[PDB]
RNA sequence: AGCUAGUUGGUGGGGUAAUGGCCCACCAAGGCGACGACGGGUAGCCGGUCUGAGAGGAUGGCCGGCCACAGGGGCACUGAGACACGGGCCCCACUCCUACGGGAGGCAGCAGUUAGGAAUCUUCCGCAAUGGGCGCAAGCCUGACGGAGCGACGCCGCUUGGAGGAAGAAGCCCUUCGGGGUGUAAACUCCUGAACCCGGGACGAAACCCCCGACGAGGGGACUGACGGUACCGGGGUAAUAGCGCCGGCCAACUCCGUGCCAGCAGCCGCGGUAAUACGGAGGGCGCGAGCGUUACCCGGAUUCACUGGGCGUAAAGGGCGUGUAGGCGGCCUGGGGCGUCCCAUGUGAAAGACCACGGCUCAACCGUGGGGGAGCGUGGGAUACGCUCAGGCUAGACG
């Protein structure tokens, strides 16, 4: 079973960088779609809409990728370089407003659910709370 | 101080122990381990029982001596 | 593995054997000798190598290595042990620590001195 | 103590000048001048490729000996300025200046700095009001030296006074060339100072 | 009976004194209750002795009992003195 | 503030007395995987008011029996066997594994 | 791997300042347990201390708090409080006296003896301070404490000089015989002036006491030093202890003689069996410096028990598979609960330390003062994304 949804996702988006795919799927939920919001907010990806393939609700999920640098390995440039579900199922991590991690000292983020929705470290300072760290992106 | 209380004396190989190690009957008495000195070992010089050999002694452990001399 | 699994059991502290047992991490220990000798070291070293068989003030008879240039040690004396192992012999561990009791100091040393126990000598 | 003893070897192992007497140690006889090699039997002996702990070695100690001072109290101002908020390495470099030995002889009021600290401990030197004797000392700015007035009569000190009588002192200090005061002022900086010294390879050093 | 006592805490022959409030029984260093008041004999300090007065006003009322010296240092800080 | 908490009735063999299984959720000290750690409170209820299958309020008291600590406060909610018929089961393996 | 019989609960009693299996009588037959009981080892615990980037790991000396014990065991008594360190009773262990019937003992209080042992202090002064007890008080006591003594045991501070002074004395060492090294180092000139002597010499100590004032506040007065004639100031006043380790790589520093797998070194690789940058010695260096090395022990480096942070086809490592209990985890929507989770407030988190600021001892150690932080925990409010839980529903999982 599809253990973790969340971090099936992640690993579906990186997957799709990976192999320059400019467009992954993924199945529905209201918290995957927050998710993939504060994505599109910071720029990790193009887009994203929500299709029924099949008559299941689904995420295309427009990819983002950097200008074709020339040379040995012209393959892409990478936005997103690494993507890691930190908050896994048994292991639920959960920081305060002390703890929340300085990801690259600043160039990425973290991607906090808060008890005042889902969102940045850079917000969660704003509104001055902590939660649940359940990915890290950079 | 570099000792040379050590004895000169003469002894008839008379047993093949391992690692070139030979119990040799000496003329000072019994039959002490006495091991082969470096240079043999280099030269290769084969010691067998029943050698007469010199074999150098320290009087502070008789018990193990050293084949100086190539037979 | 998973962090369940290591919240059953734990992780097996790297519990860690001394390789001296002179007993009560005692930096030093005295005893007196039982027999006094010189051994061959092994198979790369050939030497002959001055050790004493020592019995100890918590009953540990321990082959125990002189350094120097030569002893003067009989029998019945007591000597004083720091440990410390010695590469090439087997059985010692242990090395007699000269500049004390009845292991005197290394006559005729002049450059290390206090590793062996020798008083300074008088210059000009 | 100090170093006490045989003094431009220090200079000749180093590779660099280090005015450590003043005077001839600013002539052509520091040794440095003429003879510019380490001591010892193999000083013009193939100059080899040093390890990089070698070099920062090396750094540490001509800075450590440029001002004098024994390891333990060196090692001790360099924690004390990891401790205190700021660039550990300037801020090393200051604290070091800021000692009493050092401050005076900045003044001109000794040519040499093991000089400087003998007259601070033979009670030459007086700080705002009380003789100090501990050359360690930290002169905090805001802070005036001046020489004690039951010695203020020796011939050195004149000598040396007359020796920086015109001659332009530090932007950090200051001094009265007159009544026989200064003032400390500015805690100096690493580019207020022109020490052989590369700061970063003595922390790195010290790092391990 | 609980006392307003003092403490030593400084070191040979620099003492420092701490005005303090505590049970007799204890060890004259030990775990006090409440710190209200500091003192130096040597008098080097330009603000050397200095107590908290409401407090030590508070713990008399309660009936805290002060040794002498104590007694002397919060007189001189006017705790004692009525107006 | 007499501490206070939520357990389910797990036996009633003795006089008054209600066993309690309190299961407490925490985070574990090095890892924080939330853990699940089960607590027998023996309990006193002077009527036997609760059976087996109830989820009950228990108050820290002053004590009635050596390692009896307990009054039941109040009832919360009856008829979930679910949570004392595991119980039950555990403790039946723990006989089991044994030889 | 099972443990339990006062053992788990009950009723009544006793006992306790008080609850209670604390104990007892009677009844019930339970209680605990792999979420690790019982059993064994280990070990006072902690605030902390050390390390560490941190998370952590070890450690629990001094200083502070709590406990427990006063030769071992057992018991009470008195009292507000002990099951009573210098109080009692009893048995035993042991030493002491004995007119052999019995007595007296207990330094794990300071100091010291003795033993053990690598190893650890003076049979010190003082009641001055501070605290303790008593007392109306004076005062009395106080091996608490305050100090001194001994030990570089630790930390920190200072001295063993400084300024000049050869294209380079000797001495020693190397050499390609020219030379180089030691090394401005010396000597020598100049100056300073620890030691050391004399003159003075404390802060710490103003109270408690007496009197005015009512024995209140307030006001005046007096006594009061173990340290110690010390610290410290003023004059005088002498150039006046240097050591220890290493020197192949790691690792900072290189040559010659002596030795020849010998004697030896070694923390590891290893070096030595005749030109050894590894051994012995010499010079030279280099590290540190009144210390420096060795040894022990702890962490680190070891991301080498791995949470941060490793793995498992062949390196050590997947169990022989299956079913399945506990346990762990779990799709999508909607709503509630609000336990987790977060947050705010606030209570706590003693002092000492660590951290910052400033101050004091001539600096610093050391201390003082102020502040900040602090994981955790309690209490009141809040938030519902996520986990939990309750309810309803969905069909992607699963089953038919
Ligand atoms: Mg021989
Ligand atoms: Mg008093
Ligand atoms: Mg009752
Ligand atoms: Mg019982
Ligand atoms: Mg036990
Ligand atoms: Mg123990
Ligand atoms: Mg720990
Ligand atoms: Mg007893
Ligand atoms: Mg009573
Ligand atoms: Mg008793
Ligand atoms: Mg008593
Ligand atoms: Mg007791
Ligand atoms: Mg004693
Ligand atoms: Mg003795
Ligand atoms: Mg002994
Ligand atoms: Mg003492
Ligand atoms: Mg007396
Ligand atoms: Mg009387
Ligand atoms: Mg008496
Ligand atoms: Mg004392
Ligand atoms: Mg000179
Ligand atoms: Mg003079
Ligand atoms: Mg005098
Ligand atoms: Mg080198
Ligand atoms: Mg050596
Ligand atoms: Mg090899
Ligand atoms: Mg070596
Ligand atoms: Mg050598
Ligand atoms: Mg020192
Ligand atoms: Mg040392
Ligand atoms: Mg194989
Ligand atoms: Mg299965
Ligand atoms: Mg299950
Ligand atoms: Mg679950
Ligand atoms: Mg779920
Ligand atoms: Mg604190
Ligand atoms: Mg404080
Ligand atoms: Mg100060
Ligand atoms: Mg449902
Ligand atoms: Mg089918």
């Amino acid at each position: 079973m599809l253990t973790d949804p969340i971090a099936d996702m992640l690993t579906r988006i990186r997957n799709a960088t990976r192999v320059y795919k400019e467009s992954t799927d993924v199945p529905a939920s209201r918290f995957k779609e927050e998710i993939l919001r504060i994505l599109a907010r910071e720029g990790f990806i193009k887009g994203y809409e929500r299709v029924d393939v099949d008559g299941k609700p689904y995420l295309r999920v427009y990819l983002k990728y950097g200008p074709r640098r020339q040379g040995p390995d012209p393959r892409p440039e990478q936005v997103i370089h690494h993507i890691r579900r930190i908050s896994k199922p048994g292991r639920r991590v959960y920081v305060g407003v002390k703890e929340i991690p300085r990801v690259r000292r600043g160039l990425g983020i973290a991607i906090l659910s808060t008890s005042k929705g889902v969102l940045t470290d850079r917000e969660a300072r704003k509104l001055g709370v902590g939660g649940e760290l359940i990915c890290e992106v950079w | 101080a570099k000792e040379k209380d050590t004895i000169r004396t003469e002894g008839v190989v008379t047993e093949a122990l391992p690692n070139a190690t030979f119990r040799v009957k000496l003329d000072s008495g019994p039959e002490i381990l006495a091991y082969i000195s470096g240079k043999m070992r280099m030269h290769y010089i084969r010691i067998l029982p029943g050698d007469r050999v010199v074999v150098e002694i320290t009087p502070y452990d008789p018990t193990r001596g050293r084949i100086v001399y190539r037979k | 593995p998973t962090i369940n699994q290591l919240v059953r059991k734990g992780r097996e502290k790297v519990r860690k054997k001394s390789k001296v047992p002179a007993l009560k991490g005692a930096p030093f220990r005295r005893g007196v000798c039982t027999v006094v000798r010189t051994v061959t070291p092994k198979k790369p070293n050939s030497a002959l190598r001055k050790v004493a068989k020592v019995r100890l003030t918590s009953g540990y008879e321990v082959t125990a290595y002189i350094p120097g240039e030569g002893h003067n040690l009989q029998e019945h004396s007591v000597v004083l042990i720091r440990g410390g192992r010695v590469k090439d012999l087997p059985g010692v561990r242990y090395h007699i620590v000269r500049g004390v009791y009845d292991a005197a100091g290394v006559k005729d040393r002049k450059k290390s001195r206090s590793k062996y126990g020798t008083k300074k000598p008088k210059e000009a | 103590g100090r170093y006490i003893g045989p003094v431009c070897r220090l200079c000749r192992r180093e590779g660099v000048k280090l005015y450590l007497k003043g005077e001839r140690c600013y002539s052509p006889k520091c040794a440095m001048e003429r003879r510019p090699y380490p001591p010892g039997q193999h000083g013009q002996k193939r100059a080899r490729r040093p390890s990089d702990y070698a070099v920062r070695l090396r750094e540490k100690q001509k800075l450590r000996r440029i001002y004098g001072i024994s390891e333990r109290q060196f090692r001790n101002l360099f924690e004390e300025a990891s401790k205190k908020k700021g660039v550990t390495g300037s801020v090393f470099l200051g604290l070091l200046e800021s000692r009493l030995d050092n401050v005076v002889y900045r003044l001109g009021f000794a040519v040499s700095r093991r000089q400087a600290r003998q007259l601070v401990r033979h009670g030459h030197i007086t700080v705002n009001g009380r003789r100090v004797d501990l050359p360690s000392y930290r002169v905090r700015p805001g802070d005036e030296i001046a020489v004690a007035e039951k010695s203020r009569n020796l011939e050195l000190i004149r000598q040396n006074l007359e020796a920086m009588k015109g001659r332009k002192v530090g932007p950090w200090l200051s001094l009265d060339v007159e009544g026989m005061k200064g003032k400390f002022l500015r805690l100096p900086d690493r580019e207020d100072l022109a020490l052989p010294v590369n700061e970063q390879l003595v922390i790195e050093f010290y790092s391990r | 009976m609980v006392k307003i006592r003092l403490a030593r805490f400084g070191s040979k022959h620099n003492p420092h004194y701490r005005i303090v409030v505590t049970d007799a029984r204890r060890k004259r260093d030990g775990k006090y209750i409440e710190k209200i008041g500091y003192y130096d004999p040597r008098k080097t300090t330009p603000d050397w002795l200095k107590v908290d007065v409401e407090r030590a006003r508070y713990w008399l009322s309660v009936g805290a009992q002060p040794t002498d010296t104590a007694r002397r240092l919060l007189r001189q800080a006017g705790v004692f003195r009525q107006e | 503030p007499k501490k206070v908490l939520t357990g389910v009735v797990v036996s009633d063999k003795m006089q008054k007395t209600v066993t309690v299984l309190v299961e407490r959720q925490f985070p574990h000290p090095l890892y924080g995987k939330v853990i699940k750690r089960s607590k027998k409170y023996l309990a006193h209820d002077p009527e036997e008011k609760y059976k087996l299958g109830d989820v009950v309020e228990i108050i820290e008291s002053r004590p009635i029996s050596k390692r009896k600590r307990f009054r039941v406060l109040r009832l919360v909610e009856s008829g979930r066997m679910d949570l004392v018929e595991k119980y039950l089961i555990r403790r039946q393996n723990y006989e089991s594994l044994s030889k």
